Order: C-alpha cells, then structure tokens, then sequence
DNA sequence: ATCTGACACGTGCCTGGAGACTAGGGAGTAATCCCCTTGGCGGTTAAAACGCGGGGGACAGCGCGTACGTGCGTTTAAGCGGTGCTAGAGCTGTCTACGACGCCCCACCCCGATTTGCATAACAAAG
DNA sequence: CTTTGTTATGCAAATCGGGGTGGGGCGTCGTAGACAGCTCTAGCACCGCTTAAACGCACGTACGCGCTGTCCCCCGCGTTTTAACCGCCAAGGGGATTACTCCCTAGTCTCCAGGCACGTGTCAGAT
C-alpha cells in the first residue's frame, strides 16, 4: 500500500475542526493536520505490533492498541480492558 | 435566499458537538493504518475491533489538538486557525 | 596444606600492604625523608595532607572565580 | 471458556440509584472498564505504598492512604468515609 | 393437538381486539390494565403481537389468561 | 453501616454488592504484594461501589435531561466531563461514542 | 601480666590505624561513603594525591593565565 | 546609561549559565511550613526534603515561563502577560 | 501559626526566574500570577508528601517523601534518591 | 548500609574517559538515572509477562521492553548489546 | 566479546554491572514469580550501555568547558542535547542541572 | 632494670559468591477444529471534488501614551558561624494475632435460549 | 403546511433456568509486624555580626493598543463524479484448545577464599 494518507478529505478535517468550536481554517491546515495523525498512527502501531510480534501473534488485537495508548497516557475505555 | 457567513460554520459547530458518529470513512482510515503497519512489519492482520479502537482515538486526539489550536489563534487575537497554532498547541503540550 | 597456603597468602597480604603504605607515604612530602613511618602516622598524616591540598583547591578556585568576574568587567569597560 | 465482568454488579448499583432507568450494553462495556481501571489505580499505588515501606502485606491503611492520594477533593473524603463504614460493619458482630 | 391450540388462540385474539375497539382502549392501556392486575405492565410491543399473533403459541398461552381477566373485567 | 447480615457471603457481612471475594483474589493473583490482608478487599470493594455510583446517578440524570430511559456513551461523557471531580480523575480517559461537550465560545458568536 | 598487657596495647594499635583507614578513605571521592579494603585506601590516597597535585596546579596555570588577561585589559582601559 | 534591553539579554545569560537557586531559602522554608501547616500542624522537615521542593519549584516555574514567552512570542509581543500564563497552563492541563 | 510568607518571593525572585526563562520583558501583572500558581504547586506536592509521611507514622518529612510526590505527578526528579 | 551504583559507574567512566573525574552531585543523579531505568524496565517486563499469562520473566520480555521503552538508536544499539552480553554469558 | 575467564557472572558476561544484584532485584519487588537465568545479564548489559553513553556525553561537555571534573550541569547538557536521551529523560528534572542557553531571535538586536 | 609502641606471625572468622544437584512446575511442541479475517463483485447513492463570486478577516502601517526598565540612595533581613537542647528517627528483641494453604460442599454466577419492551417510522386526523 | 396520536415492527435488552465452579468455612502452622525499649542524629530555636539583595522613587522611551486601509483567500452554493458502503459469497489460516514431555528455576545445601581482627612473639628507643 501507498500513500493512502490522501484518503483523509478535507471535509473530514473540516468535519473535526468543527467539533473543536473552530470556525475558519486556513489552507495549509489540511497538510499538516495529516502529518500530525501519521505521527500519531506512527507511534501507536508501532507498539501495538511490538506487543503482537512479542506474544507470537499475526494478528493485531484491540488489546493490543489498549496497551500501546495506555503507554502514551490515553486511556481508552469501551474496546475491552 | 442566501445564510451570512459563519452562520452555518456555527450551526456545523453545534451539529458535530451535539453528535458522537465517527467523521472519517473506515475504509480510507483502513487502508492507512495497514499502510503504516506494513512499515514496521509485513504481513500483519488486524481485529476489526483494532481498528475501531485506532480510529477512535484518532478523532479524539485531532479534536483535542484543534480545541488547542483554536485557543491559540484566539489569544493571537484571530478567528482562522494556521499551522503555527498547532505546532504552538504541539509545542506547549511537549509532544 | 591449606594452612601453609594461608600463612603465605596472609604473609605477603601484609607486604603488600607494606608496599601500598610506601606509595602513599613516599608521595606525601611531609613523610619524604621518614622511611621508617608507621602505619598509622602514614594514614594520619595522609589525611592531614589531603585535607590542606582540598582546602587549597577551595582558595585557588575562589580566586580563578574573582579572576573571572574581573576579565568580565573590564571587557565591559573596554565596551 | 469463561470471560468475567463487573457488569451484573454495575447494573444492580444502577438499579438501586435509578430503578427505572436500563443501560446500554456499550456504556456497560465503559462501566466496566472503569472498575478494571480504577482497581489497578488503587492496587498498583497500595503496591507502591507497601515497598516504600518494606512491608509485605497490605491491609486497609495502604488502600486508604491510596484512596487519599488517587482521588480528589470530596471524592475522596467520601470514598475514605465509605470504606472505613464497610470494613467497621463487616468485622463488626 | 397444536393446530388445535393455534386456533383457539386466534380465537381469543380475535375476540381480544374486538373487544379493545369496542372498549375504546389503546394497545397500551391493555398493558397498563394487567399492570394494574397483575403487577406485570405490558408495553404496547407485547399487546400488538399478541394480536397480530407474531408471539409463539406458548407466549399467547402464558399471556392468554391475564388478557382473559383483562376481557372479564 | 447495615445494622446486620444473614447471607454468608462476605460481600453481603460489609453490606456491599461489588464481590468481596473476587477482590480478595484479583488482589492476589496481580502480585500487588505477598499478602493480602482480610480487611484489604472490603475497604477496596467498597470504593469501587462508591465511585460506580456516582457516575452512573449523574448519567441517569444526564438520561433524563435527554428524555431517555437508557443510559448510553454519550450520558457517560457527560456525567463526567460535567463533574469537576470525576474530570480531574478520568481527565486522560477517551470514552468510546462518549462525543465532546457543546462548548461555544462567545468570540464565536 | 605483661602478656595481657600486650594484648592492650596491640588492640589500642590496631584501633588507631583502623579509624585512621576510614578517616583517610573518607578523603578521597573514589571511595567516600563506600565500603573500601585496606590496601585501596591507600592506593587511592596515593593517586588522589598525584591528581590533586595536579589539580592545583592547573588551578594556578588558569590563575596566572586570567591574572595576565585581566592586566592587558586594564591596560586597554587605562 | 544602556539601551533597555541590553541589560536583560546580560541577566538571561547569565542565568542560563548558572545552576544556582534563585529563591531566597530562609522565605521559601517560612512557606513551605505555612503550607504544611494546613496539612498536620507539628511538622517536621529534612533539610534535604526543603531543598527537593526548591528546585522543583524553580524548575517548574522556570519550565512555565518559557512557554509563557513562546505565547508571547505568538501573539506578537515581547512582554509576557497573565493571559500568556493561563493559556499555557490550559494547553499543559494545569 | 505562619501567615502570608507568600510575599517571601520577591519581584527579583520572580524576575530572575523569567529571566532564566529567556523572558525579556515582564508584565507588572505577572509577580501576583506567579505566586498564585506557585502556591498551588506546592500545595499539590506538600500534600502528598505528607500523606506519604502520615501513613508511614512519621512525623517528620523526608526527602523521599517529596520524591515520590513529585514522581507521583509525573516529575522525576534525581539528584535527591530515586 | 545503603546499596549504589557508584563503584560500577566510576569503572565505566575510567573505560570511556580515563582522565576525567565526577563530582559527588553528579554521582547522586547517576545513581537517581540507573535506579530509575531498572525500575521502567522491570515494571514493563512484569506487564509483558502478566499480558502474555507468563510466570517467568525472560530476554524476550526484557528486549521487547527495551524497544517499547527506549526511542531511535538506543533500542538498536541497547538490543544488540543485551544480546551480545546473553550469548557470551551462556558461551562463558 | 571476543573472550571469557572468571568465575564472576558479571565477568562471564563481560559486564561492569553487578549481574547477581540485579538477579535479587528482579525477585523483588514482586515483579515475576519467576526470573530466567539470562534476565539479569540482558538487563544488565542495558543499564551498563545506557550509564556509558551519558558518561561519554557529560565527559565532553566537561573538556568544551575546560573542566577535568563533571558536575550536574554536564549531565544536563549531555542529555538536553541529544534527541534520544531527551526524550528518554524529558520528564526528568536534574538538580542544579541549569538550562540549556537558548535566546529567541525576536528579543536579540 | 622495665614501659610503650611498633612490625610481623598463627589462625579463627564473617560473609559473599558461585557450584551442585533436585523435584515439581511452567513452558515448549504437536494435533485438530472452527471462527473470523481477507478478498472479490455489483449496485447505488451519499459524500467528495471542483469552479466561482463576494465579502470578511489577515496583515501592514501609523500615532499616541503610559506602563516598564534603569540608576541610585537607603533600608532590611538573608546568610554564616556558633550554642544548646531534645523529639523522634532508626535499630533490635519478644511474642502473638493473623493470613497462607489444603480440603470439601453447595448456593451463586455464566451463558444459551427465550421473552419482551424502546426507539424510530408508516398511517391516519385537525386548525 | 405544521402538529399529533395509533399502531408496527426491527432488534437490542431484561428475564429464566440449568448446570458447573470458586467462595466460604474449618483447621493447621509459620512468620510479619505490633509493641516496648534504648541510643544518638539531626532538626529546631536562639544569638550576633556582615553585607549583598530588596525597596522606593525619579525619569525616559520602547512597546502595547487602537484605528485605518487594502487586498488575499476562505465560505457557501451549485453542479458533476468517485469511491464508501452494504449485502452477499467462499477460502483458508491462525487462534484457541487439549494432551504430552522435558528442561529449567526456586529451593536447599556445600564450600572456597579474601579481607578482617583476636592473640602471641619480639625488638629498639624511652621512664
């Protein structure tokens, strides 16, 4: 796969944007505002394969993204845990 | 008939606030994360469950991240949020 | 067998002693001339020694502070 | 297989508070979580307290310290004061 | 016989509804009259099945005789 | 505290509905420590139930604004981000479907 | 008697030399605090010393090097 | 007499430079102790428990003044405001 | 009974730590927000500390008392023990 | 009697810089550094082992601890010298 | 490395670190039920490698400022200037470590 | 004459570690089955993409005006060294109340049907 | 048009019962800590003297703040197009489980040496 970043719309961003009370966003909102989420997906798939390779797994499990967020200090309830 | 700017930005505000479904489609959002997972290692699968849990605390980390953003542009005396206004946000947070 | 092998290891653990007692005397200047210092003066007079050489670190690193602040101030004058 | 949950002591709490009101099965699953969360929270700095003190076996004292630390405000004094109440009760005759 | 017991229960459900048209109650009220009764407060859901016979034989069974002091009284 | 109990259950002797007994057990199994004490358990049991309640009163309320008879995500969210206590102790925690508050700022507006 | 006696005053020697060890070991940095056998006290009173040495020194070279740059400048200055 | 300013940039290095404490002692223990005070009267300190608290006081303090200046900085100005410090205390979640 | 040592950090104090901060110019308003988020820093710390000290039966304060409160928060801090 | 690093962190400075010394500060904060890296470490590899239903704690556990704990080239660099160390203990 | 001969498991493992004493603290503190023999010799081996690289920083800092002796503030430079290190320790505060001195464009001449 | 202190010899002596087995438990390995992930295909329609015209906000520049910085003289209390006092930190020894652990039995919890309301939407009337 | 109750029904949730297990007594036993006592560390209160830092005030001016004006570029809307989604299908693989088996660490005991100090011989300078 490749370059699948591009399947965040702006619409989706405006859509978030929206949600944090703002009201205008400028242009280059948008390409920054998707360096910053692979950033974030970066880190917790990162962990969350590193607990996968650890136990022998093929398979990503949503404990798996539990534990690689609680590392981070984001606590996620309602996924199991 | 035509709405005054910023009329509907604020009736979107209210509307995304008031709602609590997903805002980025789950097939795109799919494609992304086994993008990234193929980086670290070939080959994986994913529970679908994991990718929901991903995703989740995706658009929380955004929305948080833009309600910082746009407390910056406010104490910058602005009403349009810029790229400065989150890596300020980014910068204060320590990440 | 093993209590000869003890004698001669305790007999030279003691000479060895001797012989790390000889180079800290001979390094202490106040000892220089006193090949036949005891144990417990050397340890005495090692102490002493290094106590007066720490104190003298305290008033050279004073003075190369002083020293410091001065050039400071006169580049500031010079300014 | 057996997976266990909070989740039949989390609905009959709901029903003494709010006898008429019925909860989700996903907000359960949040209920639940929380419990697990909050357990670990108290356990994990009870565990704290005793090797900071070299002891080997926590009582009372080393959750209600944790108690005192974990929780805010009157949160906290209501949790202590609700404990102290149970355990008081319990070996009470 | 179960065809048998089907039939008597689409009798009595028959008759249940016209007795509600005829009473000039709601789905509802029936519910709420065997709370009143029974103790048990049916929703509007059960009483619409019953009658549109979308509930088991055993469910119009067990339901069958509270709805007949519902009838009666 | 109850004035008594009949039921031998040790949750029913501390007048609790959290189990006594499956603390008692995850408080050894987690290796917190080499012993637990008798007491350990009841305290901590009792705390669980206390904060469980007060979240789930505030949501049934948060329900009843919404004129619903369930609670959902959403109730939770608000039961907590509207109480500056349980904020401050859950302040970190994402809840799933939970959504965010209609907070409208007046330079907004 | 006399054997006794002895005794005493080789306890009273030993005493003397081993607080001397521990005042000497409390000297240097390397085993300040920490557990040290006879013979590393004395090797390292010996080497803290040719470092010390050493040290003062260096202190003075960086005395006499600012005491030089301090009379240029005042020379600018005056 | 200098420029304003001049002296300032002279004091921020000269700061950064330094590792001492900038905080008076015999101050900060009067309120340490009128803090701890409100805790458990009777209380005693290690001297060593006074000096923890200073220097992770200043560090903090120090810590929210330079991201104090980076709000400042933001909105444009050299000065920093009470404004710069509650927005920086919102972001961190003080 | 210890009152308003509050006034114990001076302008200076405050001024120096800026100053470290690479603040070049200071609000006037700045010197009473300082000390208003520097008392609620302590408190925070203090508390713990002494609820650490309290549950241990002391009655003195450690400096490992005030390592585990501020390690508690998030900050480490080395130098002190560990 | 109180346990240290200090003797271990003094031979690895004499390895790495044979004429240069460290102050009693320094040492303490070292020791603060070393207590606190066994303590992250420890605790990870005790989460690893209790996520896994696994009673014993091994290199396995450790190693992966150390690429969830340090970032960049420390994991790469801290791996490969765990390992290293491993296989000559177990060759020794 | 290239060669073994000791008796001491430090020294088979050709480590400075005290393999023994780790192997005791990994039994405390209830960190496992149990602990493999090449646990404390990995762990070991990464305490020792993570001790050097600081060492090695803080000893160059000290020759840049001239000194033969490395204080606190060496330690806090060696760390604040290097990306891994700081994020490793950027929740760390050093005592008497001082900052790093950085002055913003906008406040010089 | 003998006293004091010194080096040096005989020999126990504490502890710290590694070495050697040893049983019982954990973990590794192999087999098997079935749920759940991956992948594909066609239809449809909600959302994304794109162009454009207008107006609202970003931004540069200008002028005040006052709040902040900088000296300078004077006051205050921080800091340092020294004295004396005792609360309580820290260690050790005794001894018992208490929690681990093995074993047994049944009332309580899990899960699979199974019944039954909740929320939303189709189907009419009323001002 | 806008407002409102009647009944329909898809589907998630509350309830029922049957059976499997882990909670709770009960007794036993080893030891963790509760408690008393004692030493002596360092924390606190006080004092006097020195002097650097803190405080108050005069005096300019650098920078914050308000206003004007211009012009970029973001919003809202209409129209086209493009993948997301939904429903359905099958393939297989890997995750969970159960049953062996072997090897590896907690546990206990053995013992070796490396610094350490008690106790004895002695040898020259000092009372």
């Amino acid at each position: 796969l490749r370059d699948n970043i591009q399947g965040i719309t702006k619409p989706a961003i405006r859509r978030l944007a929206r949600r944090g009370g703002v009201k205008r966003i400028s242009g280059l909102i948008y390409e920054e505002t998707r360096g910053v989420l692979k950033v974030f997906l970066e880190n917790v798939i990162r962990d969350a394969v590193t607990y996968t390779e650890h136990a022998k797994r093929k398979t990503v499990t949503a404990m798996d993204v539990v534990y690689a967020l609680k590392r981070q200090g984001r606590t996620l309830y309602g996924f199991g845990g | 008939h035509r709405y005054r700017p910023g009329t509907v930005a604020l009736r979107e505000i209210r509307r995304y606030q008031k709602s609590t479904e997903l805002l980025i489609r789950k097939l795109p959002f799919q494609r992304l994360v086994r993008e990234i997972a193929q980086d670290f290692k070939t080959d994986l699968r994913f529970q679908s469950s994991a990718v929901m849990a991903l995703q989740e605390a995706c658009e929380a980390y955004l929305v948080g991240l833009f309600e910082d953003t746009n407390l910056c542009a406010i104490h910058a005396k602005r009403v349009t949020i810029m790229p400065k206004d989150i890596q300020l946000a980014r910068r204060i947070r320590g990440e | 067998v093993k209590r000869r092998t003890h004698n001669v290891l305790e007999r030279q653990r003691r000479n060895e002693l001797k012989r790390s007692f000889f180079a800290l005397r001979d390094q202490i200047p106040e000892l220089e001339n006193n090949e036949k210092a005891p144990k417990v003066v050397i340890l005495k007079k090692a102490t002493a020694y290094i106590l007066s050489v720490q104190a003298e670190e305290q008033k050279l690193i004073s003075e190369e502070d002083l020293l410091r602040k001065r050039r400071e101030q006169l580049k500031h004058k010079l300014e | 297989s057996r997976k266990e949950s909070y989740s039949i002591y989390v609905y009959k709490v709901l029903k003494q508070v709010h006898p008429d009101t019925g909860i989700s099965s996903k907000a359960m699953g949040i209920m639940n979580s929380f419990v697990n969360d909050i357990f670990e929270r108290i356990a994990g700095e009870a565990s704290r307290l005793a090797h900071y003190n070299k002891r080997s076996t926590i009582t009372s004292r080393e959750i209600q310290t944790a108690v005192r630390l974990l929780l805010p405000g009157e949160l906290a004094k209501h949790a202590v004061s609700e404990g102290t109440k149970a355990v008081t009760k319990y070996t009470s005759a | 016989d179960i065809k048998a017991l089907q039939k008597e229960l689409e009798q009595f459900a028959k008759l249940l509804k016209q007795k509600r048209i005829t009473l000039g109650y709601t789905q509802a009220d029936v519910g709420l009259t065997l709370g009143v009764l029974f103790g048990k407060v049916f929703s509007q859901t059960t009483i619409c099945r019953f009658e549109a016979l979308q509930l088991s034989f055993k469910n119009m069974c067990k339901l069958r005789p509270l709805l007949q002091k519902w009838v009666e009284e | 505290g109850k004035a008594r109990a009949k039921a031998k259950t040790r949750s029913s002797r501390a007048g609790l509905q959290f189990p006594v007994g499956r603390v008692h057990r995850l408080l050894r199994k987690g290796n917190y420590s080499e012993r637990v004490g008798a007491g350990a358990p009841v305290y901590l049991a009792a705390v669980l139930e206390y904060l469980t309640a007060e979240i789930l009163e505030l949501a049934g309320n948060a329900a009843r604004d919404n004129k619903k008879t369930r609670i959902i995500p959403r109730h939770l969210q608000l039961a907590i981000r509207n109480d500056e206590e349980l904020n401050k102790l859950l302040g970190r925690v994402t809840i799933a479907q939970g959504g965010v508050l209609p907070n409208i700022q007046a330079v907004l507006l | 008697d006399k054997r006794a006696h002895h005794n005493a005053l080789e306890r009273k020697r030993r005493d003397h030399i081993k607080d001397s060890f521990h005042s000497l070991r409390d000297s240097v940095p390397s085993l300040q605090g920490e557990k040290a056998s006879r013979a590393q006290i004395l090797d390292k009173a010996t080497e803290y010393i040719q470092y010390m040495r050493r040290k003062n020194h260096t202190h003075q070279q960086d005395i006499d090097d600012l005491k030089r740059q301090n009379a240029l400048l005042e020379q600018q200055v005056r």
